[PDB]
């Protein structure tokens, strides 16, 4: 499902289809909340990467700020966990978002 | 200002990829790259029976494992062999999102 959403997201970005982007962003945010609440942090980071791109494209600063907040929560958890690639990824995503939120 | 690539970024992981035309990375972490110029990279290594797959972002201005990135502009991760004593080593770089999730050793052809 997520591979197809990414494909559709990029098709829409490339073609200027802002309505599709906004729809996909809404779906990603729902998927993100579910992954986060299940403690599936690798999946949450992954979804968040995509959501950040979609929210950036449509200029949705409020969503970017929400994504920064959830990423910071993920970081707080992973600081304690010893999965270095996941911790580095959440931190990398935070630095990218901080440019736009 | 360019939004960075999204790449698989699990660093070095054990892998089951062997004797296959293509492999999925089985990396559960898609990260945004830090820097806009970075591309996705996959490195497949087999030393005796130990197979690893490395997934990262990397700036193609720089070598990686002391090799120059080839056709980093391609959207697809086309694996190519490098000379490395004592092991089999293949690498690819690519510039489309999650492109280092789909590692290509050979294509399928309609005949």
């Amino acid at each position: 499902g997520l591979k197809e959403l990414l494909k559709e997201l990029n098709k829409a970005i490339a073609s200027g289809d802002t309505e599709t982007v906004r729809r996909i962003l809404e779906e990603l945010l729902e998927l993100l909340k579910e992954a986060f609440e299940k403690g599936d942090y690798d999946l949450a980071i992954s979804i968040a990467s995509m959501a950040v791109k979609a929210a950036s494209y449509i200029g949705d600063t409020e969503t970017l700020k929400e994504l920064l907040e959830i990423l910071k929560k993920i970081k707080e958890k992973l600081k304690k966990e010893g999965d270095e690639a996941a911790l580095k990824a959440v931190e990398r995503n935070i630095k990218v978002v901080e440019k736009v939120a | 200002m360019k939004f960075p690539q999204l790449c698989k970024f699990c660093d070095v992981r054990f892998s089951t990829c062997d004797n296959q035309k293509s492999c999925m990375s089985n990396c559960s972490i898609t990260s945004i790259c830090e820097k806009p110029q970075e591309v996705c990279v996959a490195v497949w290594r087999k030393n005796d029976e130990n197979i690893t797959l490395e997934t990262v972002c990397h700036d193609p201005k720089l070598p990686y494992h002391d090799f120059i990135l080839e056709d980093a502009a391609s959207p697809k991760c086309i694996m190519k062999e490098k000379k490395k004593p004592g092991e089999t080593f293949f690498m690819c770089s690519c510039s489309s999102d999650e492109c280092n999730d789909n590692i290509i050793f050979s294509e399928e052809y309609n005949t």
